[PDB]
């Protein structure tokens, strides 16, 4: 989130980099295919 | 101010339309006036960015 809204934390990335420390990690996305393409903001359109 | 310094500054060179001119002189005026916590003044803050 912006980091101006209440409760604002990292996206999940951040957290996967903040933990395994190296720059060039092995990021495994899971089950690409049935990703939630709703009104709400599609995250397809986030992922490219 | 100095923040938004590194925008005026900018401003001298390419000329700044009388609208938006007038628009960031009056949120120049309420942004000094704000709480320096409150939400708000973040968002109007970034909002101004």
């Amino acid at each position: 989130h912006r980091r101006t809204y209440v409760g604002a934390m990292p996206g999940k990335i951040i957290q996967c980099l903040k933990k395994t420390k190296t720059e060039n990690p092995l990021i495994l996305i899971d089950e690409v295919d049935k990703i939630g393409r709703g009104y709400q903001g599609d995250p397809s359109s986030a992922l490219l | 101010d100095a923040i938004e310094e590194k925008f005026r500054e900018r401003l001298k060179e390419l000329v700044v339309p009388k609208h938006v001119m007038d628009v960031v002189d009056e949120e120049l005026s309420k942004l000094g006036l704000l709480d320096n916590h409150s939400s708000e003044f973040n968002v109007t803050r970034n909002y101004l960015d």
